[PDB]
């Protein structure tokens, strides 16, 4: 559950050079299918997802469907490539009256709707290897009078290519971080 | 024990019979090429070069101011080929004459559809290796095929659209054929952006037309 | 002064309109022609009409309707059926060609070509309103213009009107049964914009209403005259407490705060209990103890769904007729008793009881009997998350290799609204799993 | 408001559409001269999709009439129903093509092109809200096939947002007189494919099947196939005509049975088709329409649907019945037979009812199904075409008219296009990569 | 075990209402206790 | 009868700068950061959660 971890300034729960990366997380395919190698710039094998439907093929994260991370850091960073296709990418939270809401941000939608549980916002890819440092705390202060305490799930749907999924306790610049978290 | 819309078959037990079969996904007869009747004829200015890095083609011509209107339509008629030597200099041959000369391969593409096609109606599962390798240095090798090529999906691309998603299902398996492109479905998608790519505008529609769950990326 | 406009769209909305408009011309006593006979009353005045009918001077009663149709061929059995005079001219408003069963022709490409003409009349039926309730909308989510001008007429209507009870009837599309091709990719796109504009919304399958008529009435080979003969029973009931007055009252508004626990959950489904036929009607005596024990009963449900796979969230009863209320409130306890019918744990309560006390009118030519007392339930289970997990992979089974996506991505969209689309139920089938899941 | 311009192609389009205009007129009550001696208002309600009026209480056709051959359409005139014509619709050339496609393309038919062009705005801006226009034709000869391409090849260029049907008779495997049919039928459907996307595929040998076997007469003639094929030609599109309680419009089937902009060759049928002996003795339900007209026998093309896979079925019905018992056939005969029915389409068929039955008829229906057995059609066409072209047996009636060589070789590979693409969706899997 | 008949059609009457089609009155109402 | 509270879940989880100076004259809290610039806001509803606690190590937080 991640709970008796200790919960440090990072924390990760894949990354792509591993004996077996997807141990923790479900794989579910559906006129899909999965690998080990995709490499541009960087020579280093990374995971892929996708097929022609943005919706059945997915990869969730407890693969028991009940038990919940808890996790408390304020940001969660991706190392994602950019592909010129569809994404969806799921991580819902808890906050301090403790109810269970949602924050999706997928390439396709106009604009952001708010509603109790779900709240779905757009996102733009850079043409490059995109990393991306989401914001939490912040977007659950802006959609909801709430604050921050933990985030349970994280879901990736069809088209793309994974490598590095870890949360951060702040942000960092870029040369402040450590050699095996950077960019390239 | 069925057989399908009569008086058996509505009742309240059978088995049915369904359709028997159909000629897609599978491997089709092949047929007497032309390089073959050529090459034993003999005008042909090619020898086997044998070096000790591997096997290169030897030219006893110039390669740029060959007369490419009766040879480029003429190794495309033996891309059909498996025996071992007659697939070789078809292969070899074809990536040699597109990397050399230039301002001639635009009035010679009108002509090469026939063995385009016919390479690939053959459902063999090299060649569509070997013959979407091709159609990538096909269109960069040259200048302006783009233009000429954007009424020419409709006869080429329903051989990709069978095709087109062929990939592996193994969860945290690494694979060790990413060194040489055996994996076709892979082959046939960055053929397809390399169409749309060059082109010009006006060619994403053509694609969409015909293999229909693409997405026209590159804005 | 309570008041509401009716809306009828689509050719199966003109259907359900003239099995609802007759209902309403015998519930009163205005005839075919829409002015009371002078002899030969048929109830005490006090304009009971004046929910649905309005007044000239000369002493003529007109609905207060719209009927909205794109193919002129149906409504122009309206214009020379019996019901000829009973109309102006200008509420039955036919465009020239139809949708042709695609939402996205209807959206965009044919539909404004008829909605500066529909929000002109509406202006003229609700501004001679003073307390106007809401609206009612009659559709089905089969077709183009019950799929596509619908979502452009409400829309258009929650901004021009803010926030009026503006009510949704509809057809859902079954599961088995179809009778189109391009089915499930109208009900995939139509719900995502009766989410957000409608306040509350009625599920009902063609297809169960053809189980209870076969099995209930008794009649083998029904028609869709006899689907929406019922439907009407259901429309009289919901307004019954707006007309007559009763022992209970529950108007429009006091349904939605209700029934309704969040903003996303607005399908209730419907029943309505003794559909009982004359031959076997009139033997049984039909106490109200046992009308309520028949809207559980899950053979009768009015769609495929049946809330044994899941836990009920409110009810909601319409009784009419020689009914009281300590009778009610006898059997609204029996069946908190049963392990069976599970009730949520954040409703003790659990029920909303209305008593009117007209009994039902009944039809000529129509199927059921003359009742004394009958019930209609509103229920909110947590079993409609089997209606979009059917929906969702049929949906898929097309979507996957993109068939028949060209007849509406040419037709003024793009692909992205597909896929925007199939997200809002992988959203909602989440949601009904949230708010049913117990807290420890 | 919705009209719709016939036009017919040829000397069997005239002939054909000399009797389906006979369907019409006793259809709609309307006597040999052209009055309504009718008794209805069904009648006149909507009689402006197909007629038109004229000062004195006449009602013509909106139809055009082509011919390449002088004395052929104005032998139409002479029959019961061919003075209702309005004579500036005939339209003819002098010299014919010859049972040639070339001639009929390139030469003799460019030149009347013009005038039918002509008559054909004349007669398609006088409507309310122009829905569509009416082919009809067969692919063996050449005056009907080399015209049809050039018209709809040129008229869907001006009108291009209109439904534009097509009747095509396919040319037969085992009977044939035309010596040159090859030739013409795999040159006419690569502009069949490209110019309609609407197009009904009948044959002959196949409408002599049912004549034979079926309503067992002993001297079938044209006139009886021709009336096999009106009374499918009429039920297609009775819901534009006659008010419905589930009713489907021409844009309404054209929308539902294509998935893919190129699938458009059907199949017909027609449902209570009854021997005169056996006509009295037999009931009329609607298992009885629906096991008729499913029926492999009773079809109305040369392919039989137990070689592949039914991509879309259609079913339009003619009378008063009941949408319980039309609604669970098609569920029935689907769910009972389901290795046929394709697989990613989870319910297959389309029905519709209309309440106004043929004449003398209690009940009828109607078939229209797209398959996946269309594909054998193109491949024996492929075959006769290339086993002829390949020491070049008759090219120079049509090389010596302004032609390439090559011409042929690319419009058999623009039929090789369609013969792979009914393979491919024929075996393709609910789940991919099941089979490679 | 049964009280009334709201619970005897709710028992184990082994009919989903999202699955069986076009069904007769007795086939709704069949108990385990009538297979076995 | 009682019920944990969230002072519990979040000492656990390790938010809060306290530490014990085990004292030879008795126990105080070390703090590691400035008091005054504490989130008090976010603090002393948290604090005031532990006041319900009876077993040793996080009542002593509270109270002290
Ligand atoms: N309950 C009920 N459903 C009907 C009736 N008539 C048609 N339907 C349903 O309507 C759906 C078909 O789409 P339609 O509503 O007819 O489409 P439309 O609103 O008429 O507009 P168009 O698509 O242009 O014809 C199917 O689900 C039918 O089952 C009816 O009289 N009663
Ligand atoms: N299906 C059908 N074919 C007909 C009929 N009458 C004539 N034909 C066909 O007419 C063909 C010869 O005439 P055709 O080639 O059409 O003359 P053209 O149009 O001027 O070239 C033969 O193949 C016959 O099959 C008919 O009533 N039905
Ligand atoms: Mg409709």
């Amino acid at each position: 559950m991640f709970k008796n971890t200790f919960q440090s300034g990072f924390l990760s729960i894949l990354y792509s050079i591993g004996s077996k990366p997807l141990q923790i997380w479900d794989k579910k395919v559906r006129n899909g299918h999965i690998k080990r190698i995709t490499d541009n710039d960087i020579q280093s094998l990374v995971l892929e997802i996708e097929g022609t439907n943005v919706s059945t093929t997915y990869i969730t994260c407890p693969a028991d469907p009940k038990k919940t991370l808890g996790i408390k850091l304020p940001f969660l960073v991706m190392i994602i490539k950019n592909l010129k296709k569809y994404f969806t990418f799921e991580v819902q939270v808890l906050d301090d009256k403790n109810v269970r809401r949602r924050f999706r941000a997928s390439n396709y939608q106009s604009t952001t709707r708010v509603k109790p549980f779900i709240c779905t916002m757009p996102m733009r890819l850079d043409d490059g290897w995109n990393q991306i440092q989401f914001n939490l705390s912040d977007f659950t202060r802006r959609a909801y009078g709430t604050n921050y305490i933990e985030t349970l799930r994280v879901q990736i749907h069809a088209n793309c290519r994974i490598r590095r999924v870890y949360f951060s306790d702040r942000l960092y610049s870029e040369d402040e971080l450590p050699a095996e978290f950077k960019l390239y | 024990v069925s057989e399908g819309f009569t008086v058996k078959a509505m009742m309240k037990n059978s088995v049915v019979r369904g359709p028997p079969s159909a000629g897609a996904f599978k491997e089709r007869p092949t047929k007497p090429t032309a390089f073959r009747k050529f090459y034993e004829r003999g005008d042909f200015p090619i020898a086997l070069e044998h070096d000790s890095k591997g096997n290169k083609i030897a030219w006893k011509v110039e390669i740029e101011k060959l007369d490419y209107h009766h040879y480029l339509p003429l190794f495309f008629d033996g891309l059909c080929e498996m025996t071992f030597p007659y697939e070789f200099f078809a292969r070899q041959g074809i990536h040699d004459m597109l990397e050399h000369g230039g301002n001639k391969i635009l009035p010679v593409i009108p002509q090469l559809i026939i063995p385009i096609k016919n390479a690939l109606n053959l459902r063999n599962r090299q060649v569509i290796c070997v013959t979407l390798k091709v159609l990538q240095h096909l269109v960069v090798s040259a200048e302006m095929v783009g233009e000429a090529l954007v009424p020419y999906y409709r006869q080429i691309l329903p051989i990709l659209n069978i095709f087109k998603n062929k990939n592996v299902n193994s969860g945290d398996g690494i694979d060790y054929s990413q060194q040489k492109r055996e994996n076709i479905g892979d082959l046939i998608q960055e053929t397809l952006e390399a169409f749309e790519r060059y082109g010009g505008e006006d060619a994403f529609i053509n694609i969409k037309y015909m293999v229909p769950t693409y997405e026209s990326c590159l804005l | 002064m309570r008041e509401c406009i009716s809306v009828h769209v689509g050719q199966a909305g003109v259907q359900i309109g003239n099995a609802c408009w007759e209902l309403y011309c015998l519930e009163h006593g205005i005839q075919p022609d829409g002015q009371m006979p002078s002899d030969k009353t048929i109830g005490g005045g006090d304009d009971s009409f004046n929910t649905f009918f309005s007044e000239t001077g000369a002493g003529k009663h007109v609905p207060r309707a719209v009927f909205v149709d794109l193919e002129p061929t149906v409504i122009d059995e309206v214009r020379t059926g019996t019901y000829r005079q009973l109309f102006h001219p200008e509420q039955l408003i036919t465009g020239k060609e139809d949708a042709a069963n695609n939402y996205a022709r209807g959206h965009y490409t044919i539909g404004k070509e008829l909605i500066d003409l529909v929000l002109d009349r509406i202006r003229k039926l609700a501004d001679q309103c003073t307390g106007l309730q809401g609206f009612l909308i009659f559709h089905s989510f089969g077709g183009g213009t019950g799929s596509g001008f619908t979502s452009l007429l409400m829309e258009r209507l929650s901004v021009d009107y803010g926030k009026k009870s503006k009510l949704e009837f509809s057809i859902y599309p079954a599961p088995q049964v179809s009778t189109a091709v391009v089915e499930p990719y109208n009900s995939i796109l139509t719900t995502h914009t009766t989410l957000e504009h409608s306040d509350c919304a009625f599920m009902v399958d063609n297809e169960a209403i053809y189980d209870i008529c076969r099995r209930n009435l008794d009649i083998e080979r029904p028609t869709y005259t006899n689907l929406n003969r019922l439907i009407g029973q259901i429309v009289s009931s919901i307004t019954a407490s707006l007309r007559f007055d009763g022992a209970l009252n529950v108007d429009l508004t006091e349904f939605q705060t209700n029934l309704v626990p969040y903003p996303r959950i607005h399908f209730p489904l419907a029943t309505y209990a003794p559909v009982i036929s004359a031959e076997k009607a009139y033997h049984e005596q039909l106490s109200v103890a046992e009308i309520t024990n028949a809207c559980f009963e899950p053979a009768n449900q009015m769609v495929k769904c049946d809330p044994r796979h899941g836990k009920y969230m409110a009810c909601c009863l319409l009784y009419r007729g020689d009914v009281v209320p300590k009778d009610v409130n006898a059997a609204i306890a029996t069946i908190k008793t049963k392990r069976t019918i599970q009730f949520v744990d954040w409703c003790p309560t659990g029920f909303k009881v209305g008593i009117n006390y007209q009994p039902p009118t009944v039809v000529p030519g129509g199927d059921l009997a003359k009742v004394q007392r009958a019930v209609c339930m509103l229920s909110n289970t947590t079993a409609i998350a089997e209606a979009w997990a059917r929906l969702d992979h049929k949906f898929d089974l097309m979507y996957a290799k993109r068939a028949f996506v060209h007849w509406y991505v040419g037709e003024g969209m793009e692909e992205g609204e597909f896929s925007e689309a199939r997200e809002d139920m992988a959203a909602l089938e989440k949601d009904y799993e949230e708010v049913g899941m117990d807290s420890v | 408001m919705r009209e719709i311009v016939h036009l017919q192609a040829g000397q069997c389009g005239n002939q054909i559409g000399a009797k389906f205009w006979e369907v019409i007129s006793d259809e709609h009550g309307i006597d040999p001269t052209g009055t309504y001696h009718g008794d209805s208002d069904l009648q006149l309600e909507r009689i402006n999709v197909y007629y038109n009026e004229a000062t004195g209480g006449k009602y013509v056709p909106r139809a055009v009439l082509v011919d390449l051959e002088p004395g052929t359409m104005d032998s139409v005139r002479s029959g019961p129903f061919g003075q209702i014509f309005r004579p500036d619709n005939f339209v003819f050339g002098q010299s014919g093509a010859g049972n040639n496609w070339a001639k009929g393309h390139y030469t003799e038919g460019a030149e009347l092109v013009d005038s039918v062009l002509d008559v054909v705005r004349k007669e398609a801006e006088s409507c309310d809200c122009l829905q569509g226009f009416q082919l009809t034709h067969s692919l063996g000869g050449g005056t009907g096939s080399g015209m049809g391409t050039l018209l709809i090849s040129k008229i869907r260029e001006e009108y291009p947002d209109r439904i534009m049907n097509t009747f095509s008779v396919v040319p037969s495997p085992k009977v044939s007189d035309t010596v040159v049919e090859p030739y013409n039928a795999t040159l006419s459907v690569h502009q069949l494919v490209e110019n309609t996307d609407e197009t009904y595929c009948i044959d002959n040998e196949a409408l002599y099947d049912i004549c034979f076997r079926t309503l067992k007469l002993t001297t079938p003639t044209y006139g009886d196939l021709n009336h096999l094929v009106s009374a499918t030609m009429s039920g297609v599109t009775t819901c534009l005509r006659f008010p419905g309680q589930l009713n489907a419009d021409l844009r309404k089937l054209a929308v539902n049975m294509v998935p893919f902009p190129r699938l458009h060759f059907f199949m017909p049928g027609f449902a209570p088709l009854t021997s005169r002996g056996s006509q009295q003795y037999r009931a009329l339900t609607v298992p009885e329409l629906t096991q008729q007209m499913f029926d492999a026998k009773n079809m109305m093309a040369a392919c039989d649907p137990r070689h592949g896979r039914y991509l879309t079925v259609a079913a339009v019905f003619r009378g008063r019945m009941s949408m319980k018992e039309v609604d669970e056939q098609m569920l029935n005969v689907q769910n009972k037979n389901s290795s046929y029915f394709v697989e990613w389409i989870p319910n297959n068929v389309k029905t519709a009812v209309c309440d106004i039955p043929p004449r003398g008829l209690k009940m009828s229906a109607t078939f229209i199904g797209n398959s996946t057995a269309i594909q054998e059609l193109f491949k024996r066409i492929s075959e006769q075409f290339t086993a002829m072209f390949r020491r070049k047996a008759f090219l120079h009636w049509y090389t010596g008219e302004g032609m390439d060589e090559m011409e042929f070789t690319e419009a058999e590979s623009n039929m090789n296009d369609l013969v792979s693409e009914y393979q491919q969706y024929q075996d393709a899997t609910a789940e991919e990569e099941g089979e490679f | 075990e049964i009280p009334k008949d709201d619970l005897d059609f709710r028992l184990a009457a082994l009919y989903n209402h999202h699955t069986g089609t076009f069904k007769n009155k007795s086939e709704i109402l069949t108990h385990q206790e009538t297979i076995q």
